[PDB]
């Protein structure tokens, strides 16, 4: 399994950014995809995940502002981040992991394929 | 509260989990490590609409009531908030009910994918128990 991520960068508070993540290597679409972020001096936090059914789950801190989508047949996911805040600054990592009867969650330990990640910096 | 590894091993042993349902103490400590990273306040949302709570990430669809999960059964008969205390009593008591069924610890998905079948005794080595 391999992951290719793109997007990210600097933007002023209140603005938006879109991240994308393409996966290859799975034999089917029965897996989880999500984004986890590491803010300076903090531990990785799962912020948005999506299953093969297109269902989603979000960290309370980003609900409503971040929208994760997935083209299941294309093994690709997107994170549309609107109304960004300084507190959103962090290294963002796309990750793929084991699904459990079609359900996916925000626990990073249940994701076993990670990538280089992308830096997102939101200036006040 | 974020428990230290041996601190939690001691607490779980005191709470009677060593060999409960045939699962050695290391299984329980490993479960907590991968389910919640030893954090009693850990909460994770799932795409099926449920939420997992606490040191052992007990699920709101079957085990506790959080008032926001359709199809709630609340088999442990407790509010999910009870599973977020620094005191692990409620989480242990509910985990004992869960694991007593035939599926055993397979109920814990992180444990299943990170601990099951591995050298779990390593998780209690170096600990004064």
């Amino acid at each position: 399994v391999q992951l290719v991520e793109s997007g990210g960068g600097s933007v002023q508070a209140g603005g938006s950014l879109r991240l994308s993540c393409a996966v290859s290597g799975y034999k089917d679409r029965n897996y989880c995809m999500g984004w986890f972020r590491r803010a300076p001096g903090k531990e990785r936090e799962g912020v948005a995940v999506i299953d093969s059914s297109g269902r989603t789950a979000y960290a309370d801190s980003v609900k409503g502002r971040f929208t994760i989508s997935r083209d299941v047949a294309l093994d690709t996911a997107y994170l549309q981040m609107n109304s960004l805040k300084p507190e959103d600054t962090a290294m963002y990592y796309c990750a793929a992991g084991w699904s459990s009867l079609g359900s996916c969650g925000t626990n990073r330990n249940r994701y076993n394929y990670w990538g280089q990640g992308t830096q997102v910096t939101v200036s006040s | 509260k974020v428990f230290g590894r041996c601190e939690l091993a001691a607490a779980m042993k005191r709470h009677g989990l060593d060999n409960y349902r045939g699962y050695s103490l290391g299984n329980w400590v490993c479960a907590a490590k991968f389910e919640s990273n030893f954090n009693t306040q850990a909460t994770n949302r799932n795409t099926d609409g449920s939420t997992d709570y606490g040191i052992l990430q007990i699920n709101s669809r079957w085990w506790c009531n959080d008032g926001r999960t359709p199809g709630s059964r609340n088999l442990c008969n407790i509010p999910c908030s009870a599973l977020l205390s620094s005191d692990i009593t409620a989480s242990v008591n509910c985990a004992k009910k869960i694991v007593s069924d035939g599926n055993g610890m397979n109920a814990w998905v992180a444990w299943r994918n990170r601990c099951k079948g591995t050298d779990v005794q390593a998780w209690i080595r170096g600990c004064r128990l």
